[PDB]
């Protein structure tokens, strides 16, 4: 795993092109996370 | 040491977060190429995951990052899809969960549309699609995501262009 930049915890991936675009994040410890909920699914066919 | 703990449908907490799940996702440019062609889900189980060290592990660690940070986590629920979904709830999250190639280095990656972590619970890419069907749009085979408990702190702005 890399390391944050110096002076951060995690990268925050901001988006410049897509409007509708959410953001995605980095960390690198996984100490920093934990797996709360696990949600079982199927992706729906549009009608 | 973790168990499983299944929501009811009925349970204010299910709801709040089948609703997230269902409300953060978006068109992808790759047409669906990865993750498939869906505008919303069918939730068939939400379950809590409960490991007492692996919390303990997490909470050590927020508390160290919340000192550095004013004391402020910066915590957020964040979505998580892998194909070690079921090592990550018994062992917990570490390097060999990392996307090595991922644009802001090799890192472990979470997203806020549960339709970008979508994209990787069959691999980058959606790999091959799933197991039974080799189909990164199958509407047939069971997924899992996690929703997952994140400490951000003090985090670097990348613009970027996605
Ligand atoms: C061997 C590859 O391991 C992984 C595991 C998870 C992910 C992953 N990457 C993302 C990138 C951006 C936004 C969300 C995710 C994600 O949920 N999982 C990538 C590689
Ligand atoms: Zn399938």
């Amino acid at each position: 795993m890399a390391h944050s930049p110096p002076g951060h915890h995690s990268v925050t991936g901001r988006p410049s092109v897509n409007g509708l675009a959410l953001a995605e994040y980095v960390i690198y410890r996984g100490e920093q996370a934990y797996p709360e909920y696990l949600i079982t699914y199927q992706i729906m066919r549009p009608e | 040491g973790t168990i499983l703990i299944d929501l009811s449908p009925d349970d204010k907490e299910f709801q709040s977060v089948e609703e997230e799940m269902q409300s953060t996702v978006r068109e992808h440019r790759d047409g669906g190429h990865a993750g498939g062609i869906f505008n919303r889900y069918n939730i068939l189980k939400i379950q809590k995951v409960c490991n007492k060290k692996l919390w303990e592990r997490y909470t050590h660690r927020r508390k160290e990052v919340s000192e550095e940070n004013h004391n402020h986590a910066n915590e957020r629920m964040l979505f998580h899809g892998s194909p070690f979904v079921n090592a990550i709830i018994h062992k917990g999250f570490d390097e060999r969960h990392a996307y090595i190639g991922g644009m802001f280095g090799a890192g472990i990656y979470f997203a806020e549309n549960s339709s970008k972590s979508n994209q990787y619970v069959y691999g980058i890419g959606g790999g091959t699609g799933c197991p039974v069907h080799k189909d990164r749009s199958c509407y047939i085979c069971h997924r899992q995501l996690l929703f997952c408990r994140v400490t951000l702190g003090k985090s670097f702005l990348q613009f970027s262009a996605m």
